[PDB]
């Protein structure tokens, strides 16, 4: 009720999630067991956001060793990809070709398998019962259903459990999907290999090639989950912060960051308007030198990063971009010196 | 994008970021196991597409097979020099996810606000390309009329930006909160 907890606790974008995660480690689950047991939930809950068709990374620390890692089980594009298959943005954003290989169960089985505390099955249970038992749809659903009213609408399949009398769920009315409990039923009884290269398998690709998608069993069967045991880093006064370095955006966060605190930001910068605005100008402002040095990240597999990122994560490079940060405006986006290609 | 942070009894965390990119994402379900398909390819820089107005493509990011796209997700920890996990954040809503996750630790770390209120406040965004600060609805007015006067071009997020769910160590124990912006609500013991 004042979400402050001595022992242990698990923020989700959802109650009954946070709750699932919570039992979790209650009976004896690892931190890594609550976070797999509640987004499991999650993709129930707000289908909308992520489920076990997409991707996920985890940034995981151990108290007792002292060390991060992350595990990467981002989707990959097919084999079958190429550059130029899209010629607008609808071809990219719609139908089977848009798919790109899953990574979500294989990161959850990597995750468990280095820190599970609790059996795979376990980590299911609560959610299969939901799926099959139903829920009231929740505000963040309610309103991307309404979003979206036109082509849920327009699509049966969706509308099979998306509607209600043809017409999008709104918030409070239940939302049950049979179909996603008999798939977790699988997953938890056969493990990861009923998605990859098992029991699930061929009813993937028919449905991703029915819509019009590349994707293909050798996809499936390839997909690997990644640990990384040296996550990007930076130091702030007395702590340390992890996060994932390319493909995400650990290096712009880091930038961020690294330009702000030599202005040594405390509640003083806010106290009054006018350190107030002039903070926040600030802040813009180290958005847009961060934003500039974005468009030179991709997959470090593919592109050369490493010195890009040397120096987005350099206090003496955000030094110098610090000091091109006037006090009195903003400037035009050429200030930035975006890049797209490497000197 | 969901977006979810987990502290455990011996002090272990875990921030984990997860994603089928648009809502629904390829709106492609499968009548027989009900998974709703991602529409990740669309994270992929094409060197055809109008991205936006005078948005170029980029090729570091032009899809490849077997490459992963670019993504703004950052699921973090903070560790103080002690070895105790000081905050696990992270954030869910597309490209405002970066510049989220940065003002909730902001917030937190130098502002000196509990963790209830850094998720809760108000948040702005600008990426560069498109070149305008969005700002939140309840957004101190007096922020507003200090970048006007720098002159940036604001303009008012018709929804929210992004999603924060954080937990931050105090004396009294593990803090949590979820963002009021979803309806989400943490839980604990
Ligand atoms: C777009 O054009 C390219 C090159 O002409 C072609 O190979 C590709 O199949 C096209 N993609 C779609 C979705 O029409
Ligand atoms: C952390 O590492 C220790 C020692 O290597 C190990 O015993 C323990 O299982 C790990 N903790 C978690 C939560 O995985
Ligand atoms: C499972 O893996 C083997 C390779 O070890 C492969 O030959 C087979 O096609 C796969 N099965 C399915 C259902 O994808
Ligand atoms: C942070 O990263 C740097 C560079 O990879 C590395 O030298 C150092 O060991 C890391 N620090 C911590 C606390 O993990
Ligand atoms: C790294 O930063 C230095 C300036 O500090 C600059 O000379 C160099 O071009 C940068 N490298 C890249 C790849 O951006
Ligand atoms: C971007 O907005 C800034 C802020 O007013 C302005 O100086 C500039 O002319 C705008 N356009 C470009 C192309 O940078
Ligand atoms: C649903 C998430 O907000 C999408 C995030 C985007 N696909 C990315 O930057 O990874
Ligand atoms: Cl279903
Ligand atoms: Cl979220
Ligand atoms: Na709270």
């Amino acid at each position: 009720d004042n979400h402050v907890y001595t022992r242990a606790a698990v923020a989700a974008d959802a109650k009954q999630c946070s709750k699932i995660g919570r039992d979790a480690l209650r009976d004896g689950g690892s931190a890594v067991d609550a976070a797999i047991a509640a987004l499991l939930c999650v993709g129930l809950m707000n289908a909308h956001s992520m489920g076990i068709g997409g991707g996920l990374f985890l940034t995981i620390y151990n108290s007792t060793t002292r060390k991060a890692e992350v595990i990467n089980a981002r989707e990959v594009a097919p084999r079958l990809a190429f550059a130029t298959m899209f010629n607008s943005s609808e071809q990219s954003q719609k139908g089977g070709l848009s798919v790109a290989v899953p990574g979500e169960i294989r990161g959850y089985e990597l995750a468990h398998q280095r820190h599970g505390r609790l059996p795979w099955a376990r980590l299911f249970q609560p959610s299969i019962q939901l799926a099959r038992q139903g829920f009231p749809v929740g505000k963040g659903l309610a309103a991307a259903l309404e979003n979206k009213r036109t082509v849920i609408e327009q699509q049966p399949v969706l509308c099979e459990v998306f509607c209600r009398d043809r017409k999008v769920l709104r918030e409070g009315e239940r939302l049950t999907l049979p179909q996603l409990a008999d798939t977790y039923e699988t997953l938890a009884i056969e493990g990861a290999q009923a998605f990859y290269n098992g029991s699930l398998t061929a009813q993937i690709v028919k449905d991703i090639q029915a819509a019009g998608g590349i994707v293909t069993a050798e996809d499936l069967n390839n997909y690997r989950a990644e640990l990384i045991e040296h996550p990007l880093n930076i130091s702030l006064g007395d702590a340390v912060l992890y996060m994932p370095s390319a493909p995400l955006s650990g290096p712009v966060l880091a930038l961020i960051l690294n330009i702000l605190k030599g202005y040594n930001f405390s509640r003083e910068s806010v106290e009054s308007p006018e350190q107030k605005g002039l903070t926040y100008h600030r802040i813009v402002e180290a958005f847009r030198f961060a934003y500039a040095k974005r468009t030179l990240l991709g997959d470090p597999k593919f592109v050369d990063v490493t010195e890009v990122v040397r120096n987005m994560t350099s206090e003496f490079f955000a030094a110098q971009l610090r000091a091109q940060i006037s006090d009195d405006t903003t400037h035009p986006i050429s200030y930035y010196k975006p890049e797209f290609y490497t000197p | 994008t969901a977006h979810l942070s987990v502290v455990a009894e011996d002090g272990s965390a875990v921030s984990a970021t997860s994603t089928i990119n648009l809502y629904f994402g390829s709106k492609v379900r499968s009548p027989v196991s009900g998974i709703l398909f991602n529409n990740e390819m669309d994270d992929f820089s094409s060197p055809s597409i109008t991205n936006e107005f005078g948005v170029p493509p980029s090729p570091a990011n032009f899809i490849q097979p077997g490459k992963q796209p670019l993504s703004s997700m950052c699921p973090t920890i903070m560790v103080g020099q002690d070895g105790q996990v000081r905050m696990v954040v992270g954030a869910a809503g597309g490209t405002q996810i970066t510049t989220a996750t940065a003002l909730a630790i902001i917030y937190n770390l130098w502002f000196g606000y509990d963790v209830k209120r850094a998720v809760e406040e108000p948040r702005l965004h600008n990426q560069l390309l498109p070149n305008v600060t969005t700002v939140e609805r309840n957004i101190d007015q007096a922020v507003t009329a200090a970048l006007e006067t720098r002159h940036h071009h604001t303009q008012i997020a018709s929804t929210f930006i992004a999603v924060v769910q954080a937990i931050v160590r105090t004396a009294g124990g593990w803090a949590a909160a979820s963002d009021s912006r979803k309806g989400g609500e943490p839980a604990g013991y």
